[PDB]
């Protein structure tokens, strides 16, 4: 339902609220 | 406008003083000169043997004050020319 | 092993520094102790603890010889110590330093100091003579910077005071490295000063910085059969692309509320650090407005800044609720609403101007260990505007470091502000204060300290709504908790900064722990306690909410995140408590 | 068995997950750390790694070869790939994206790679990677040349008049052969009209009317 | 990339009649070669 691909960078789902953060 | 903006001083070149300039000799060797004003500088790297003694000052919400010293050498090391230019025009 | 020996003090004045390498320590600390006290003769025989002990010796005064290139003045203030006082190692290396820093400032990158004190038996004196050698004078060949692998080369040499070509001053050196630490893009900063291979006077300056990732914009919408679709999203940035400017960019869309918000600057516009930058933002709640704004600003000194700026704004508001305060406000624009009637509407197009002033002191970008900070933000309007007025807010911070090793610090917030209508008009209502929540008073919930509407008939919701609201049954004056925000505020907290044994090495630079006391109110004017004797007099400034606890601040990947808990003590009627809190900071 | 996890990984390389083939070839040290064949593995590694762009593993696998290897039938081809290496640090996907001039910032990987380049040019003049090398050898100058460039614009800016004549004269020392030096000379020719030095802008101005077009 | 294939050409400067031009470093000097053999997306970078 949700995972992280690198530090900083996180995208969730989980009806659904989906939402995405990234750092630079 | 610009009279009020902060403005760092700015020191640009070696220091000198009329103590030590007072001390130059033509007849001096270069590594003498070196020794008693410390390293120059500023050169003219285009085929001449000369060195350019430069003390410029710019305090902030102030004017330029400058002094240049250029001390002309032979192709054996010894001085042969002293320019001293104590102010700018 | 114990302290045996001591005649001049006991043990109970000694043993308290000691632990009983770490004895080595002890013992050296022992000696300089006694050295400080005047003992020249004091020493260690043996360990088992057998101590030798000598009288107090005072200083008959100092001299120094040497290659002093000038500047003996200052030599001399540095080592002048008045007659009488004690034979002192501390304040005999103490006067070396003070002398190398001293020269420092001159160029004499590297001095040589030394002492001998003579110690006179017979007559119990010390006399210090002092052997300094100035050196040479020092030039900065090269300033090299190395691991900024995103911000450009420019961002870096113009927080500088050391330029190239010209004499090394230590102090203008430290002073980028403070500056580099106040621009807040990086994790560290270090510095290294390595000699010129090729000639014993010239000396290179060489920065170390590590670059913390900043922004981390997010979006996301919300979605389902019965919710529809609720859409937000933003990017914010301190250093973009590494250029230096800022930028924030933020909106939603929903059906109930839509806005965006748009804010870019440019810290130096020009070469000598003249700042400009604005905004631009609508926001349409179902009331709407919009507006733009933009600011100029410059430093006048080291520590001082100057801004201001000029913008417009559209209020436009629509079935408004039939409020004492709003109503008197109208009332004083010249609108004649109908009691308890809906229907009706109200727009102005507001042209003010703004300023500032600020003063920023700090050692730190974000984990600030001393100093303190000033913003004082003025705003007034300017003829043609319809709401003529003016605000004032003061927010000031001050922290005062009690641990050698910055772990014990007291922090004073403290936040102010007031303003008023001009020519005998009114403020309007939805310029008013409010406090309560994370960014003032822990422990409430937001926007809910202050004065409170009272309710009044015609609405297009009657049967739904409370008693007071139904024009059914809104037949007389009701007290409320919603809270409509004063004309005057007063928020102070005093937190106390805390070692953090709790943690492990990977948060020792990115989580700070504090123990705090909060306390704040907010209060009107203009409030006739005659008219409206049956409800509580607003403008009693003495009911001051308070409330304590704790809180932790943590520099997560993701920015800076604050976790606290609070509970009241202070607390009137009408207010609403929050124990627990959470909020995304970026701000402090 | 290793004749299957050599199969394995050579498949993976050839299309697919490379980071397949980085199991594979960990396996394969895991397993098989002393067989005949694991210098083919450590290789297969080093280009593994490249091509995933696991730059600090690829030098830390670069660095132990050549520990265990003084020698080698194809060290040049190690030495390659340090030179790609060191230049794979010396970008950011977002700066080539939106458009930014990378020659701003800390130039020291690409002295590091210039350095070993121009090792496995003077080494091995006979290596078919030689073109390649010398055309990226003239791509790092002419960037390094920039960097010097736009910092003599910032203190020219500044009126540090003197840190400008001497940076330049260090770019002509240093890169006499490049569009950024050309470019700087005016640069010159108004520090000397700042300060009165007029014969050096005359000498300035006198090299630029033999070298413009 | 391989952006590096477009870099400029590069050339010597000139002095003037009766100037000298500053003496240059060794370093960074760049070997004359014949340029023979492929060159980026042509190269094979496989390990042997």
């Amino acid at each position: 339902l949700n995972a992280e691909i690198r530090d900083n960078v996180r995208f969730g789902l989980e009806a659904v609220n989906a939402n995405f953060r990234y750092c630079f | 406008l610009e009279r009020v903006v902060y403005r760092p001083d700015i020191n640009q070149g070696n220091y000198l003083t009329a103590n030590d300039v007072s001390k130059i000799r033509v007849g001096m060797t270069q590594q003498q000169v070196a020794y008693a004003l410390g390293t120059p500088l500023m050169s003219d790297p285009f085929g001449t043997n000369t060195w350019f003694y430069v003390f410029r000052q710019q305090p902030g919400h102030e004017g330029v004050t400058q002094q240049t010293l250029t001390l002309t050498f032979n192709s054996s090391g010894v001085l042969t020319n002293i320019d001293n230019k104590p102010a700018l025009s | 092993i114990n302290i045996v020996g001591n005649h001049a003090f006991t043990t109970d004045e000694l043993i308290s520094h000691f632990q009983l390498q770490k004895l080595a320590g002890d013992l050296e600390t022992l000696r300089s102790y006694y050295l400080d006290r005047g003992y020249a003769r004091f020493n260690i025989d043996s360990t088992q603890v057998n101590i030798t002990e000598g009288d107090q010796y005072k200083l008959s005064g100092v001299e120094v010889s040497g290659n002093l290139a000038g500047h003996s003045a200052e030599i001399e203030q540095l080592t002048k110590i008045e007659p009488g006082e004690l034979y002192n190692g501390t304040k005999v290396t103490k006067m070396e330093d003070d002398i190398k820093k001293l020269l420092g400032r001159y160029g004499y990158a590297y001095p040589r100091v030394q002492s001998m004190p003579e110690i006179n038996d017979a007559d119990k004196t010390v006399k210090l003579r002092v052997n300094v050698d100035a050196g040479n004078r020092f030039y900065v060949r090269k300033i090299r910077f190395e691991g900024n692998d995103t911000s450009k080369d420019a961002v870096l040499r113009r927080e500088m005071r050391q330029m190239e070509g010209a004499w090394l001053g230590s102090d203008l050196v430290d002073q980028g490295k403070e500056r580099l630490n106040r621009l807040g893009f990086f994790e560290t900063v270090d510095t290294d000063t390595q000699r010129v291979p090729g000639s014993p006077d010239q000396v290179d300056v060489v920065y170390k910085v590590k670059e913390r990732n900043t922004g981390c914009f997010n979006f996301g919408i919300g979605y389902g059969t019965e919710s529809g679709v609720s859409f937000q999203a933003g990017v914010q940035q301190d250093n973009w692309l590494g250029t230096g400017y800022a930028v924030g960019i933020n909106g939603t869309k929903n059906d109930y509320q839509t806005y965006a918000e748009l804010s870019v600057t440019n810290p130096y516009f020009t070469v000598d650090g003249v700042s400009l930058g604005g905004r631009l933002f609508y926001n349409d709640f179902q009331n709407k407005s919009y507006g733009t704004d933009v600011t100029l600003g410059f430093p006048i000194n080291e520590y001082n800044s100057l801004r201001a700026g000029l913008g417009y704004v559209h209020n436009s508001l629509s079935n408004m609720q039939p409020q004492v305060a709003m109503w008197r406000y109208l009332y004083s624009m010249g609108e004649h609403p109908s009691t308890s009637d809906q229907d009706n509407s109200f727009k102005t197009d507001d042209f003010t101007f703004n300023y500032g002033w600020t003063y920023n002191k700090l050692d730190r970008g974000y984990f600030p260990t001393d100093g303190s900070r000033v913003n004082l933000t003025g705003k007034v309007t300017i003829p043609g505007s319809d709401n003529e007025y003016y605000k004032v807010t003061l927010d000031t911070a001050t922290y005062v470091p009690i641990d050698d090793d910055h772990k014990w610090v007291v922090l004073g917030r403290t936040r102010w502000g007031y303003g008023d209508g001009l020519g005998g008009k009114e403020m309007p209502f939805y310029e008013n204060f409010y406090a309560g929540g994370s960014s003032t008073v822990r422990g409430f919930q937001s926007n809910t300290i202050g004065p409170k509407a009272v309710y009044f008939q015609a609405s297009n919701y009657d049967p739904y709504d409370y008693e007071c609201a139904t024009q059914d049954g809104a037949k007389d004056l009701c007290k409320s908790d919603d809270a409509v925000g004063g004309n005057a505020m007063a928020v102070a907290s005093l937190e106390f900064i805390t070692p953090t044994p709790f943690i492990s090495d990977k948060y020792a630079n990115s989580v700070r722990t504090s123990f705090f006391w909060d306390m704040g109110t907010v209060w009107d004017t203009n409030w006739d306690s005659s008219q409206y004797s049956g409800y509580p007099d607003y403008s009693d400034p003495s009911n001051i909410r308070m409330s304590a606890g704790i809180a932790l601040q943590w520099m997560s990947p993701l920015g800076p995140l604050v976790f606290s808990y609070a509970q009241p003590f202070k607390k009137y009627d009408g207010d609403k408590a929050e124990q627990f809190q959470f909020n995304i900071g970026k701000t402090w | 068995p290793p004749n299957e996890i050599y199969a394995t990984a050579q498949q993976k390389l050839q299309d697919g997950n490379w980071r397949q083939a980085i199991t594979q070839l960990e396996a394969l040290d895991n397993r098989y750390p002393f067989g005949p064949y694991s210098q083919q593995v450590q290789l297969d590694l080093i280009y593994a790694y490249y091509k995933n762009a696991d730059l600090p593993l690829a030098q830390a696998a670069i660095d132990r070869f050549i520990r265990l290897n003084p020698t080698h039938p194809n060290i040049d081809y190690v030495m390659y790939m340090r030179g790609l290496t060191n230049m794979a640090l010396d970008d950011s996907a977002l700066q080539g994206f939106f458009g930014v001039d990378r020659s701003d910032r800390d130039p020291q990987h690409a002295r590091a790679a210039f350095s070993d380049f121009s090792k496995l040019v003077r080494g091995y003049p006979n290596s078919q990677y030689t073109t390649d090398a010398t055309k990226r050898l003239v791509f790092l100058k002419d960037r390094l040349a920039k960097y010097e460039y736009s910092v003599a614009e910032y203190y020219t800016e500044r009126g540090a008049w003197v840190a400008v004549v001497n940076r330049v004269e260090g770019m002509l020392r240093d890169y006499p052969d490049t569009q950024a030096t050309r470019d700087a000379l005016p640069l010159m020719e108004n520090a000397y009209r700042q300060m009165q030095m007029n014969a050096q802008a005359e000498k300035v101005a006198k090299i630029i009317a033999a070298n413009s077009s | 990339d391989e952006a590096y294939l477009e870099a400029a050409p590069l050339a010597e400067l000139h002095a003037p009649a009766g100037m000298i031009l500053p003496v240059t470093s060794g370093d960074y000097a760049i070997p004359v070669t014949n340029g023979s053999g492929a060159v980026g997306k042509a190269l094979d970078i496989r390990p042997p």
